């Protein structure tokens, strides 16, 4: 099963994942990762980061 | 012969500026946004610029004055000739980019050359630009810049 937003693969989705995804995006050579592509556009980038932050803030119920 | 896909009307303009000096100078190269309000503000972005590390040393990269709460919302780093930029309004709604102007200032120290040389600072490697609702901006016009080193 896929845990969307679970950057560090610890089963939880929390602030640790947000901090990690920020740094990951900034690595120009960051790889595609299915559980980080929350909007299903075949990229991992700022749009995914924004959706994750909205979810952590309680502004959206679902990572999609 | 061109088609509509080749000719945007409305677009966010992201422009790398230019600078000149002699070896040993430190110069500033801005990255400037225009048409921000037209494009419904900027809520998030990430992109990458390439430069020639044999000719320029990155001294610092700082957010520009259009970026609110940059300590939280803005991040940059430079490695192996690539500068990375990331912005997100971590409040989502309250600290958006809403004005045209300088998004970031890059300070480069100029290295030695044997003849006057112009070296490009260029967009590479993709990225994302999201408006004030964090939705994809439909068109972004990316213009490269340069530094001229005159010995
Ligand atoms: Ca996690
Ligand atoms: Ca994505």
């Amino acid at each position: 099963v896929i845990v969307y937003g679970d950057y560090n693969n610890d089963g939880n989705v929390d602030s640790t994942d947000f901090a990690g995804l920020k740094k990951y995006i900034m690595a120009a050579d960051h790889a595609y990762v299915k559980n980080l592509d929350v909007n299903l556009d075949n990229e991992v980038n700022a749009f995914d980061l924004a959706i994750l932050k909205k979810y952590l803030l309680g502004m959206v119920s679902k990572l999609e | 012969t061109v088609l509509p896909k080749d000719i945007p009307g409305d677009s966010l303009k992201v422009t790398v500026g230019t600078a000149n000096g002699k070896p040993g100078d430190t110069v500033t190269v801005p990255v400037t946004f225009a048409d921000v309000a037209k494009m419904k503000n900027v809520g998030t972005c990430n992109f990458y610029l390439g430069y020639d590390a044999s000719l320029l040393e990155v001294v610092s990269v700082d957010a520009g004055p259009i970026v609110k709460n940059a300590a939280v919302n803005f991040s940059s780093s430079a490695s192996n000739g690539t500068i990375s930029f990331l912005f997100l309004d971590n409040t989502i709604t309250d600290e958006l980019i809403t004005a045209d102007g300088v998004f970031a200032n890059i300070k480069f120290k100029l290295k030695s050359v044997t003849a006057k040389t112009t070296t490009p600072v260029t967009f590479k490697d993709g990225g994302a630009f999201g408006d004030g609702t964090m939705s994809k901006i439909a068109s972004v016009t990316k213009t490269n810049g340069s530094v001229t080193i005159d010995p």
